[PDB]
């Protein structure tokens, strides 16, 4: 007999496939398919238009290269995260993204918002959001970091959409009116930070006092207060809140109650109190009416509103 | 061997150095002076001077030189490709030579582009030389059959130990066999640029070793260097594509190292994959898309 033609073996990147459920292990072996499936079955995510740039991006990185003999194609590396152990059968990728490098950018977002570049701000946030299901995290609390990360990414993207839409909105009729007012209220209960916080209790103060709304705008002014903002901010808010004394009531009854729990509607913005249904995307946590579900997420551009899922799995830990 | 530094020059990728000393060197036998013609041309073709292999490899010269024109035309005219492979296979089956290792490695180096590793490995089983063996190991590499490979390098490493070309074969294997093995890899990468020269060849082995321990920072330099010495190498670009994201850089570098390659190279097989990928995602996004 002598020569038999060898059969392949088993390409490192199958093997990291094999052994992950992780998404972007599959992208980094090049598995799109596979990796689209995980990602629509742990998340939502149906609409991948958007992802192309991460995957594309994720994919360069995956394999190394050098040359073996001259004038040959050149071979391949496959760096694996657990290369001491990893035999030649449990092997897994390197990772090239981490929970850190996400929380950082947070801080550009952060920058933008405060100085009013809303639009750009949604689009940084959108990115991260996006990128925290591409993660190996190694302990349990940083998974409840990402989860974390992502609730922040939502919760500004959809206080910065609404506000950026309010602005838009005709201010004509007492109805346009109204209308604002309550956007601008609803902002007031996004969970941002302080700094920004502030700056949206600061605006609806302004709206409620000159919709004559002097009861609802009272108490604006005592939660910026509370929040401790600059010296000048302060005294303007102070200086409001005594002229709101003055007649502590409120002329026009608006839809919003400040002391019923909300849920934004990410798509209408309109207030979803404490019990009554509602469609959630299965990754940001984003709220929408019953209307919406089985539409493409505002919030996410990649998520599917009803969609039941598996839920996010960015570590091993994830599959007991 | 009296082409011991030509050839050895060659395959650590220092071409130019090669092809200098080449013609320093002086026949001294009918056979010697075309075991030089074929390193010159060898390398000539490391450099993509295809033409000049071309137009200097004439009918008239030696069957081993041919073997090398041969190689030479079926990597520049992609349109010649098929009809080359055809007289490789009528060649290689009405015809029975094996003396001639020059042709087995040519033709193999031919099969090995034309995707049939099997033909290629059927060719190298009957050659019998050094570099057969070597050839032999890095395709059972690309194989995926470490085990095979394994085999072929003990084969050469009781022929010879030390040669160059064993070493080399022995780092592949080591890169291949992960953990441990890829600290061997990396010195024997570093001995060869410290003894011969800095090759890019060599520069990209280092790296490539350095990455696959997560040792991102050291392999920076040797990558530098490399880049330093020709802007459009192949390996070293996408390895800087590699590294640029492990280090943390902006974004915008991994893809000035992608678009610098596309300039570079617009054909690399690694930009034709990267084109690939683009497109069964646009393939896969109207597949999840809603209606």
């Amino acid at each position: 007999g002598f020569f038999v033609p060898p059969t392949k073996g088993t390409s490192p990147t199958q093997i990291w496939c094999n052994n992950s459920q992780l998404p972007v292990d599959h992208i980094l072996a090049g598995s799109f398919e596979t990796a689209m499936r995980l990602l629509h079955d742990q998340v939502g995510v149906t609409q991948f238009g958007p992802y192309k740039q991460l995957f594309l991006q994720t994919y360069a990185r995956g394999r190394t290269t050098y040359q073996a003999l001259p004038c040959l194609p050149s071979m391949y590396g496959y760096p694996n995260r657990n290369w001491k152990d990893a035999g030649l059968k449990n092997g897994v990728p390197a990772v090239g993204l981490k929970l850190n490098d996400l929380i950082q950018r947070l801080q550009l977002c952060y920058q933008l918002t405060t100085v009013g570049k809303f639009e750009e701000a949604v689009e940084k946030f959108r990115s991260i959001l996006l990128s925290v299901p591409l993660l190996v995290v190694d302990n349990k609390q940083e998974i409840a970091e990402a989860q974390q990360l992502i609730t922040i990414c939502r919760e500004y993207i959809v206080g910065l959409s609404m506000e950026t839409e309010r602005k838009k909105l005709p201010k004509e009729t007492l109805e346009q009116q109204k209308r604002i007012c309550e956007m601008a209220a609803y902002f007031t209960h996004s969970n941002l930070q302080p700094v920004h916080m502030i700056l949206v209790l600061r605006t609806a103060l302004n709206l409620f006092f000159k919709l004559k709304n002097f009861r609802t705008a009272a108490a604006f002014a005592r939660r910026l207060l509370e929040l401790g903002p600059k010296p000048e901010v302060a005294q303007q808010t102070r200086k409001i809140l005594s002229a709101c004394e003055k007649n502590p009531t409120d002329a026009y009854q608006l839809n919003y109650d400040m002391h019923n729990p909300f849920d934004i509607c990410a798509a209408s913005y309109r207030p979803i109190y404490r019990g009554k249904p509602v469609e959630k995307c299965p990754l940001s946590g984003a709220c929408y009416s019953p209307e919406f579900k089985g539409q493409i997420c505002k919030v996410t551009t990649v998520t599917e509103i009803g969609k039941d899922v598996i839920g996010l799995r960015i570590s091993p830990l994830q599959f007991r | 061997d009296e082409l011991f530094d030509v050839k050895n020059a060659f395959y650590i990728g220092s071409y130019q150095q090669c092809i200098n000393e080449a013609q320093r060197v002086k026949p001294s036998s009918p056979e010697r002076d075309v075991e030089r013609d074929v390193f010159l041309y060898r390398a000539y073709l490391a450099q993509r001077k295809y033409g000049v292999v071309l137009d200097e490899i004439k009918p008239s010269s030696a069957p081993e030189l041919q073997a090398v024109r041969m190689f030479a035309e079926y990597l520049a005219s992609h349109s010649r490709r098929d009809a080359i492979v055809a007289e490789l296979d009528r060649e290689m089956s009405r015809s029975v030579d094996v003396t001639n290792t020059t042709f087995l490695l040519m033709a193999a180096s031919i099969y090995f582009y034309d995707q049939n590793p099997d033909a290629a490995l059927r060719t190298l089983h009957q050659g019998d030389s050094l570099e057969c063996m070597a050839m032999t190991v890095q395709i059972l590499l690309k194989l995926d059959r470490l085990d095979l490979a394994r085999k072929e390098l003990k084969k050469m490493q009781d022929q010879d130990e030390d040669a160059t070309l064993t070493q080399l074969a022995t780092a592949w294997v080591s890169l291949a066999a992960g953990g441990e093995k890829l600290q061997d890899a990396y010195y024997i990468f570093q001995e060869m640029a410290d003894k011969c020269s800095p090759t890019l060849l060599l520069l990209n082995g280092q790296a490539a070793c350095h990455m696959a321990q997560g040792r991102w920072e050291a392999a920076e330099g040797v990558l530098q260097e490399a880049l330093d010495k020709d802007s459009g190498h192949p390996e070293t670009l996408i390895n800087l594509v590699v590294l640029s994201q492990h280090l943390g850089k902006p974004p915008e570098v991994t893809n000035r190292y992608l678009s610098q390659l596309k300039d570079a190279h617009r054909s690399h097989p690694f930009i034709k994959e990267y084109r690939a990928k683009e497109n069964d995602f646009d393939r896969l996004v109207l597949q999840y898309a809603p209606s």
